[PDB]
RNA sequence: GCCAUGGAAGUCGGAAUCCGCUAAGGAGUGUGUAACAACUCACCUGCCGAAUCAACUAGCCCUGAAAAUGGAUGGCGCUGG
């Protein structure tokens, strides 16, 4: 069954000490503010000085529940309650991370992902626009250039621009957001990097987000 | 979903026809007059137009 | 010379099909399988496992079976000039 | 003609741009449109008056503009035998431009359409921005975008699509606090959603009402997850304007994407729109593009052979573009030629030469592309279909495949067809 | 990978319009460039048309000249030579002597494309018919020429 | 048939046709074949039937019956390409 | 293939329309092609063995041919009249 099935399963990344961060879910005012998400990387040690992401604002995080504990460390790869002592409060955006205030993790309008397309399932010429899709972050997001075609199997990229692609062709292509946003790479971060293709009652494409342009 | 062959048998009893001007009428596609006596035996035929 | 392979004419002996790649890219696999040859997408490209003989002594060249012939141009047998007998002023050679 | 009508529509858009960037080194220009009813001795009188006070001025190059720009206006009239109907364009003035060019300048027209400016400006720049404001006819649509994340508001022309306002509020989430609060959370948290309900109804008031009567044309409210709905049911929302609500329409993620999906739920109410006629055909050449029957064909130099060809069913166009054919000339042998160069090979390389000869190869005066269309589409027997470069698939098929392309008769592979 | 490839340049005259890179496009060399270098390389044939062949890697290009039987016989002729244009009302004016149409039937029977003398110094004469010129005389006349006057060895 | 597929049944040793879920029809085609015919549904093959007999006219003649009694109305046939067709004609032993 | 042209490389225009194997093979009927590919055409071997093919013309019949009380080659009827 399921649940055993865990039990006799402990293969998950922990998700250990690295560069701290924390993925914002969503938020609420009850005597101050929480948010909830998931340590994608990092500690966080309740009383320390973290900063947002991409924004960009100091915080100090008031009180966690370990999903259902009050507690004062954590390590990452962790469902957490977070109350902020916010001085920013109300252009916060569910989404924006918090990191560390040295180590900044990086942030980018422009990025290269590599995406393998599953619906569109029109053309998509330069300039479509979808959400762009980071586990805790989701800002709407345009594709302005288009670099080239790929195979599924035994990938090995063309020399020559394309004019277009059809339905299903996987293609590496340039995706500017409409603002600010976080984004990791798949090398640094898979559980931070992969993202989404999205409009109307159809899945666009998977994407894969390579680099992180300042 | 079919196979192309037993498609293009469907499309030999149904679909590769030819037509009279006239009457509307259904004949075989190596025709030169048509078969029915209220057009008088025209002629004048085309090809059944072809389903995209 | 050999001519391409009539997908049609009558034949004397069997015809051959020898494992050969086919030399594409993704294409539909639906003409081999459908008769029953192995192939397998050896990474994207197709890869032939195993030989198998489809055309016996007298039997018609389907054009699925002639698109592998039309693909190679090589005939099993070239179109050509057959003898039938020898003749010297007046004398006939078997 | 109705043909020749859309012809002067675009026309006129591309020779009012010029006419409102032409301009002085220091110096101003008389624009004066005068109206059909009055009558010339009228218009004599009131100017001569006007003269005898200009007369005196204290400048010498505004004042010799003026009282020269006056003598000049009153010879065109002296052209002019009345005011004539329909009104009556005049642009006199001393435009310098590039090169150094000190050039007196007289631009008269009797107008093609009805004209209401009554127009005198003493002015560095011509003014046709009367004639673009007589093109533009059609009316603005809002667009509210509502979403927990955040609003955005935006209007949508013809082809133009614009965006006005957008906002953030800070509703705190269904979690917010359990136990105590849970059981009556969600009384609470529908009270805070419909105060934001009120806050975009008062958006909506303040956008798309103008005492208690609405300006725009039309209001697309948009939302998800039946936010749309309160905005249109409640009672804040005016009932002039339950009258004429036009849709409501639901979005995914909330934003701008979704805006333009709310269009495209749209479309069918913006029949007269050219951008929903060209969001259909755009769709239908997709589905063409996406099917292998091959009607599709592409690019100026395959298009264009394409086209001398035949085949071409729908010649798809931006209106504006700005692609040129280098038509080379010779002395003797009298072959002209079209040559279309991309923008390396077209600005700095040595392909206009004879060099056999050797000489250097020239060309002649050019045509507009467009234009060239429009006077001998009938010949070629193809669909002439007029786009812009703002729309999602305008703007896209413009930027990537020159802005112009075509559904054929028939099919043409490409890849399948070497040459 | 070789691949031989036919071509009615327009010669040592750079040809505007160019069918190169269909057929050389997939292997590798540049198609113009090689049109120019095949143009600069032709020239004294110049304005006319020559089938220049083309052997073709996946690297680069070689070239090979294939004189053409109306090329030879308009060079047999003494021709402006005149730009990719060509002018209009191109009559060819001269005689094409007998001789010279063996030597190009030779020429076409050395490429190996044609038969023995009789349909040699045909197709390349029909196509010289094409070209506009007369072997001081069309066929009828040298079907007279050939009886009782024949240039054979 | 494309997507609806057609159970097809024997009755009276081949003398009788039931052809049930014709594009989900209810009404269900109880086709008689004529005298001096075997219908059998041959084995080795998915949808393949069989009618051998002497005489070409009765045989022909049931056959047709089947096909016009499996014949779509008002709809573009061109598209629909349902319904039974024969295939090949032959003998029971080869000469 | 040359001239046209940008290309007519069988398939806008316009110039071409000679030769080869020959049993016969157009600088080309269509699908499909800017021309090829793919399917396909004129032309001939295999067997076949007497009459065959095209365009016109007039003879009979038929189509073209719908109106109101029930209906009229004079009726019955007539087809080796
Ligand atoms: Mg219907
Ligand atoms: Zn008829």
């Amino acid at each position: 069954p399921f649940i055993p099935y865990l039990d006799n399963l402990p293969n998950f990344n922990r998700s250990v000490d690295g560069p701290i961060r924390l993925p914002i879910v969503d938020k609420y005012k009850d005597m101050g503010t929480v948010v909830l998400g998931k340590l994608e990387s990092g500690s966080i040690c309740k009383g320390q000085q973290l900063v947002m992401m991409p924004n960009k604002h100091n915080v100090e995080v008031l009180g966690i529940l370990s999903d259902d504990v009050e507690t004062d460390t954590v390590a990452p790869g962790e469902n957490l309650k977070i109350r902020l002592k916010g001085i920013e409060e109300e252009e916060i955006l569910p989404g924006f991370i918090l990191c560390d205030p040295n180590n900044l993790c990086h942030s980018g309008r422009t990025f290269d992902a590599q995406i393998v397309i599953i619906e569109h399932k029109s053309i998509i010429c330069p300039g479509y626009n979808a959400v762009l899709h980071i586990h805790t972050c989701i800002e709407e997001v345009e594709i302005t250039a288009l670099i080239c075609l790929v195979d599924k199997k035994s990938g090995e990229k063309s020399k020559t621009r394309p004019r277009f692609v059809k339905q299903d062709q996987v293609c590496i292509a340039r995706l500017r957001t409409a603002g600010t946003i976080c984004l990791e790479t798949f090398k640094d971060f898979p559980q931070m990097g992969r993202f989404t293709l999205r409009d109307e009652g159809k899945t666009i494409a998977i994407g894969k987000v390579l680099k992180l342009v300042p | 979903i079919i196979e192309p062959s037993l498609r293009q048998l469907a499309q030999k009893y149904n679909c590769d026809k030819m037509i009279c001007r006239k009457c509307y009428a259904r004949l075989h596609p190596r025709a030169v007059n048509c078969r029915k006596k209220k057009c008088g035996h025209t002629n004048n035929l085309r090809p059944k137009k072809k389903v995209k | 010379v050999p001519a391409a392979a009539r997908a049609g004419a009558i034949a004397p002996c069997e015809v051959t099909v020898p494992a050969q790649n086919t030399g594409l890219g993704p294409e539909k696999t639906s003409f081999f399988q459908a008769l029953g040859i192995t192939t397998k997408i050896s990474r994207g490209t197709i890869e032939i496992l195993s030989d198998v003989q489809l055309i016996k002594t007298g039997d018609k060249v389907g054009a699925s079976e002639a698109t592998l012939l039309n693909m190679l141009n090589i005939s099993p047998f070239s179109f050509g000039l057959i003898i039938q007998q020898v003749f010297d002023n007046g004398s006939i050679y078997n | 003609s109705a043909a020749d009508r859309n012809v002067e529509i675009w026309k006129i858009k591309k020779l009012i741009k010029s006419l409102e960037a032409a301009r002085g080194n220091g110096t101003s220009m008389i624009s004066l449109i005068i109206p059909p009813k009055d009558q010339i001795s009228r218009v004599a009188k009131m100017l001569a008056d006007e003269f005898g006070t200009a007369s005196n001025i204290k400048s010498r190059v505004n004042r010799l503009s003026v009282l020269g720009a006056i003598t000049s206006v009153q010879q065109r009239l002296k052209l002019y035998n009345k005011v004539p109907p329909n009104g009556l364009v005049v642009y006199c003035g001393t435009i310098v431009t590039e090169e150094g060019k000190e050039k007196k300048v007289n631009i008269d027209f009797e107008p093609f359409k009805p004209i209401n400016t009554s127009l005198y400006l003493c002015d560095n720049k011509f003014h046709t921005e009367a004639l673009t404001a007589l093109l533009s006819d059609d009316s603005k649509f809002g667009f509210i975008v509502i979403d927990g994340s955040g609003a955005l508001f935006g209007t949508l022309q013809g082809n133009t699509r614009e965006v006005l306002h957008k906002f953030t509020v800070d509703l705190p989430k269904k979690h917010g606090r359990g136990g105590q609060s849970a059981l009556r959370f969600a009384r609470l948290r529908m009270e805070k959603r419909h105060n934001y309900v009120r806050k975009v109804a008062e958006t909506a008031v303040q956008l798309f009402i103008s005492g208690d009567k609405v300006n725009v044309a039309g209001l697309v409210l948009a939302g998800s997850a039946d936010f749309k709905t309160e905005l249109s049911q409640s009672d804040m929302f005016d009932q002039r304007l339950q009258s004429k609500v036009l849709k409501l329409v639901d979005i995914s993620y909330g934003g701008e994407n979704g805006f333009n999906q709310a269009i495209e739920l749209s479309t069918e109410v913006l029949s007269n729109v050219k951008f929903i006629q060209e969001k259909k055909l755009i769709g239908r050449y997709f589905d063409e593009i996406s099917q292998d029957t091959g009607k599709y064909c592409f690019g100026v130099e395959d298009t264009l052979k394409a086209l001398e060809m035949g085949a071409v069913e729908i010649l798809i166009v931006y209106e504006n573009l700005d692609i040129m054919r280098y038509v080379l000339h010779c002395q003797g042998t009298e072959e002209e030629k079209i040559l279309y160069l991309t923008p390396e090979q077209e600005k700095d390389k040595s392909h206009f030469t004879d060099k056999e000869t050797g000489q250097e190869h020239e060309l002649i005066e050019s045509m507009p592309l467009l234009e060239w269309f429009a006077n001998n589409y009938k010949k070629f027997g193809a669909t002439l279909e007029i786009v812009t470069d703002k729309s999602q698939e305008g703007s896209q098929f413009v930027k990537g495949f020159g802005g112009i392309g075509g559904i054929l008769r028939y099919r043409v592979d490409f890849q399948g067809m070497e040459y | 990978e070789i691949k031989v490839v036919y071509l009615r340049c327009t010669g040592g005259e750079v040809g505007a319009t160019s069918a190169l890179a269909p057929k050389i496009g997939p292997l590798g060399l540049s198609p113009k460039k090689v049109g120019d270098d095949i143009a600069k390389a032709t020239g004294d044939w110049k304005g006319l048309r020559i089938t220049v062949k083309l052997t073709i890697q996946n690297r680069q290009a070689q070239i090979e000249v294939v004189p053409s039987a109306s090329a030879l016989i308009i060079k047999a002729l003494k021709e402006p030579p005149r730009d990719r244009k060509k002018q209009k009302n191109i009559k060819h004016s001269g005689n094409i002597t007998f001789d010279e149409i063996v030597n190009i039937a030779r020429q076409m029977r050395h490429r190996s494309l044609a038969r023995e003398l009789s349909g040699t110094i045909k197709e390349i004469l029909g196509t010289a018919q094409s070209v506009g010129c007369n072997v001081d005389g069309r066929h009828p006349h040298d079907i007279i020429d050939d009886i009782n006057s024949g240039a054979v060895e | 048939y494309a997507h609806f597929p057609i159970n097809v049944v024997i009755q009276e040793n081949g003398s009788l046709v039931e052809i049930r879920n014709f594009l989900g029809e209810k009404y269900i085609r109880r086709v008689r074949m004529r005298p001096g015919v075997a219908c059998s549904v041959s084995q080795a093959q998915k949808d393949e039937l069989v009618l051998e007999g002497n005489d070409i006219e009765l045989v022909s003649n049931s056959a047709a019956l089947i096909q016009q009694a499996t014949t779509v109305k008002n709809k573009d046939i061109r598209k629909f390409l349902d319904g039974i067709y024969v295939s090949e004609k032959g003998t029971v032993q080869q000469a």
